[PDB]
RNA sequence: GCUUGACGAUCAUAGAGCGUUGGAACCACCUGAUCCCUUCCCGAACUCAGAAGUGAAACGACGCAUCGCCGAUGGUAGUGUGGGGUCUCCCCAUGUGAGAGUAGGUCAUCGUCAAGC
RNA sequence: CCUAAAGAGUAACGGAGGAGUACGAAGGUGCGCUCAGACCGGUCGGAAAUCGGUCGCAGAGUAUAAAGGCAAAAGCGCGC
């Protein structure tokens, strides 16, 4: 056998869910890449992790042309 | 055109050597004498 | 020049030759590029230089180098080397440039009985070769180093290289 | 002994076997054909040596598909050898096979003859196996 | 044509920014023989102010220039005003900054708003 | 006779129509085409059992009649047990008289023993394929398309242009492009 | 109420392909390189100054389902809970329910402003 | 990366691959541009260099494994 490796777990994935109440700051989606983009009051960090910066609620839409989905923020 | 990176380009004259001349402007600045040209060529001709 | 040659006889001859209904779809010479592929010059790119002085002379133009796309050591070259110099004439340059092929040198190269009439892409370009540079004049035979073959192509507003070549039938190309 | 040329990968997992066949149930190249009844799995040395004895009957004319291509490998431990320290070297490769699967089709040749062809297959492969014609729907 | 496709993909940074910012937009265009100015309001579905060099007081034959897109550019600085409107962002719609639109840009800033 | 009787189903879902195969031996169905809604029915299995051995079953229009009702349609798709293979779901394709529909038709091969690739050089026949696909208004409806391959030289390939339908009827595949083989003549296996 | 141009909403039922068609104004091609600016060479692109030509190309509009894209009803697969069997797998009661395929649909639908008709 | 059972997490002497660096520009910003590949024509190279044209839309690329991303390109060039 040579084959026993492995790395520890990232714990990515959607932190708030949609229609769920944000503050400013906190954080939305943990990324691989932008498998989601930013979208209104949603800002994008250096290792593509979605926060926000403005308080509301999470929209999660998808729109425009290239089929993408956008997280945003929207008044509560 | 750009400034100061090309030959100077001028007007010039050749004359062949059949009795034919024709003006055509280059980088030779002395005007030649030609030996051959579309006007007496064998192949240009018939021959 | 020719450029007055053209637009003054050869646009509406070539119009009803044709039976063409616009004088916007008459075919037309758009520019002329050179270019010569220097293989050698790998092991040595002294030649380069020598390469790009001759072809100012012949053109009347700074031309310029192009580089490697690809390694492939078969030609055992590797990317981003130089490989080939290029210029391209356009409007006024390349009319003069044109009457200065058709009969100040060309006549007198070595041989033939013209140019073959084949040598016409699927849109109406021709492209014809020159094997020894020292055909030009401005270029004295007791000067150069050794001899480099020179390429020709015409790039034309022709849709097809049926009128292509009856545009080229006219400038008086011996075509064989 | 059918096997793939190349794979992308040495070994498999060995997995479930479930439902029944909607995908390959049907004659599409032939005229008759020996379906599969129960579920299991042929181990390409069955699958060549019922394509011996199916052949070998007929013997003038005909021709005949075989239309299951075994192209999961299967794994053996060596015998006096602990549990564990790896897992074991490739033997030989297996096509999964489900319920209603068409195994071999056959044309050119009488009704009745590919009846005995196919009763001579049979005998060679563990599964049960029926005999079927085409329809056109 | 190419040469209009290419151009409308060198305008779409500058115009997906002032989106994220949400920001008054002052638009150019310009062609052969006309330029045109807009004021979009803050998110590209309405017009607050225009002017151009086809209003019936510039409709007399040098519209073509610089000093045509000067009278333009200033133009509109007055027309923004009535409107209420400061503080805008300039789209130069891909084009080069440097000759006819810098000129009607130059004159808004002198006009009275400020970019 | 391509004669149907059918009655309307108004249970549906997948334990219902368990229940119909299981107990009551009829098989769900559907009927849908026309200028109409859908219409669910059931019927014996025993008698659509039968219809389906005729040559012409799905080539021949048929006189459903549901209930106490009466209308004309044309067998479309058929689902089959994959293992036991009898008929578990029909749906059924309306038929009006100004109306072009498609169907699926077999194909006879004819005077065999007369082809010249077999007798003079001793080939080999192989339908390639069955059956084709037409599409055709219902007063023209063919059974079957036949087949000549008496004329056929040993290594000749007859394709879908090489063959004639009968009047305002149209191959389909041969429409967009598409001329597949039909039948070939070759050289004997070993 | 119609045509043209600019900016958006929406991302193929909105696309591709084929055919016809528009120049009074707008637009494009267009003329020229003195001037601003430009080309690892070149007025091709970018820029400037314009008004002889042409709607050829590009673009817009109007047509056709040929390709693409949407797409039912019904049935089938899978499945949570409870119970069974001949238990590597399936069945029953109840809730849920695709993917593919079929009938068929589609040559889009809107907002603000500016010049005209 | 799979196992891992569509939130996270999840073991075996389970199945497969990489790391123990690189870069003063390979970082910042303003401006500008699109690839691989196929075919046709062209002087020696010739299946494959440099050149022109048509098609193509990402089958290219990303300092470095694989996964997830990439038109406001995150890809390529230049000035500061
Ligand atoms: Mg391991
Ligand atoms: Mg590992
Ligand atoms: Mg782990
Ligand atoms: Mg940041
Ligand atoms: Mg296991
Ligand atoms: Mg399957
Ligand atoms: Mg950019
Ligand atoms: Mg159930
Ligand atoms: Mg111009
Ligand atoms: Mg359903
Ligand atoms: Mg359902
Ligand atoms: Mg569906
Ligand atoms: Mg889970
Ligand atoms: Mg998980
Ligand atoms: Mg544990
Ligand atoms: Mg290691
Ligand atoms: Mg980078
Ligand atoms: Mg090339
Ligand atoms: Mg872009
Ligand atoms: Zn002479």
């Amino acid at each position: 056998t040579r084959n026993g490796r492995d790395s520890e777990s990232k714990r990515l994935g959607v932190k708030l869910f949609g229609g769920q109440a944000v503050k400013a700051g906190n954080i939305l989606v943990r990324q691989r890449g932008t498998k989601f983009h930013a979208g209104y009051g949603v800002g994008l960090g250096k290792d593509h992790t979605l926060f926000a910066k403005v308080d509301g609620v999470v929209k999660f839409e998808t729109k425009g042309a290239f089929g993408r989905k956008y997280v945003s923020i929207v008044a509560a | 055109m750009k400034a100061d990176i090309h030959p100077t380009y001028e007007a010039i004259e050749a004359t062949c050597s059949c009795g034919n001349v024709i003006k055509t402007r280059s980088t030779l600045c002395k005007p030649i004498h030609l030996d051959v040209c579309s006007e007496c060529h064998p192949f240009y001709t018939g021959k | 020049r020719l450029k007055e040659i053209y637009r003054k006889e050869i646009a509406p001859k070539l119009k009803e030759e044709l039976q063409l209904a616009n004088v916007m779809e008459v075919p037309r010479v758009t520019k002329i590029t050179l270019n010569m592929g220097l293989g050698e010059a790998v092991g040595d790119k002294k030649i380069i230089e020598n390469a790009v002085a001759d072809l100012e002379k012949i053109t009347g133009q700074k031309p310029v180098v192009t580089y490697a796309r690809k390694s492939i050591a078969g030609f055992k070259i590797r990317e981003g080397w130089p490989i080939g110099v290029k210029v391209t004439l356009r409007s006024d340059r390349m009319y003069e440039f044109l009457d200065r092929l058709l009969s100040i040198s060309l006549p007198r190269v070595r041989d033939f009985r013209g140019l073959n009439a084949k040598s016409f892409d699927g849109r109406g370009n021709y492209s014809m070769g020159v094997k020894e540079q020292i055909i030009f004049p401005e270029i004295d035979y007791d000067k150069i180093d050794a001899l480099r073959g020179l390429d020709i192509t015409l790039t034309t507003t022709a849709r097809t290289d049926d009128e292509g070549r009856a545009l080229l039938r006219a400038f008086k190309f011996p075509f064989r | 002994m059918l096997q793939p040329k190349r794979t992308k990968f040495r070994k498999q997992m060995t997995g479930h076997n479930r439902g029944l066949a909607h995908r390959g149930s049907k004659v599409s190249f032939g005229e008759y054909a020996l379906k599969a009844t129960s579920r299991g799995r042929l181990t390409a040395r069955q699958i060549e040596s019922a394509r011996r004895a199916l052949t070998r009957h007929v013997k003038r004319g005909g021709k005949i598909w075989i239309r299951v291509f075994p192209d999961k490998p299967v794994t053996k431990k060596p015998l006096e050898v602990r549990m564990g320290k790896g897992k074991g070297g490739v033997e030989y490769w297996v096509a999964q096979i489900q319920p209603g699967k068409v195994l071999y089709e056959i044309e050119g040749v009488s009704e009745e003859l590919a009846r005995e062809a196919f009763a001579l297959a049979a005998a060679k492969l563990p599964l049960a196996t029926s005999f079927v014609k085409r329809t056109v729907m | 044509s190419v040469k209009k496709e290419t151009r409308l993909r060198r305008a779409r940074k500058a115009r997906l920014k002032m989106r994220e910012l949400e920001t008054v937009r002052l638009c150019v265009y310009r062609s052969s023989q006309h330029i045109y100015a807009q004021v979009i309001a803050a998110d590209g579905g309405k017009v607050l102010a225009s002017a151009s060099t086809l209003d019936k007081d510039l409709r007399e034959g040098a519209t073509g220039n610089i000093d045509a897109a000067k009278k333009v550019g200033q133009l509109v600085a007055e027309r923004a005003k009535a409107a209420g409107v400061t503080q805008v962002a300039f789209d130069r719609s891909g084009f080069k900054y440097h000759g006819r639109v810098k000129a009607l840009a130059d004159a808004a800033r002198e006009g009275g708003l400020e970019f | 006779d391509f004669i149907l009787n059918a009655q309307v189903r108004s249970d549906l879902g997948k334990g219902a129509s368990r229940r119909l195969r299981r107990n009551a031996g009829l098989v769900p169905a559907v009927v849908y085409g026309g200028d109409k809604e859908p219409q669910s029915v059931t019927l014996e299995l025993r008698e659509i059992a039968k219809l389906l051995e005729n040559e012409a079953a799905f080539s021949h229009v048929i006189a459903l009649n549901v209930g106490g009702a009466k209308e004309t349609v044309l067998i479309k798709a058929l689902q089959r047990h994959p293992a036991k293979g009898f008929v578990m779901h029909a749906d059924f394709l309306r038929v009006v008289a100004d109306h072009k529909l498609t169907a699926h038709v077999p194909l006879h091969f004819i005077n065999e023993e007369v082809a010249v690739g077999v007798k003079q050089a001793g080939g080999e026949i192989s339908h390639t394929i069955s059956e084709v696909e037409v599409s055709c208004l219902p007063k023209d409806l063919p059974e079957f398309i036949e087949v000549d391959m008496a004329k056929v030289e040993l290594g000749q390939i007859v394709h879908l242009s090489d063959l004639k339908a009968p009047k305002g009827v149209e191959l389909v595949q041969l429409a967009h492009g598409n001329d597949l083989a039909v039948a070939n003549i070759h050289a004997s296996r070993v």
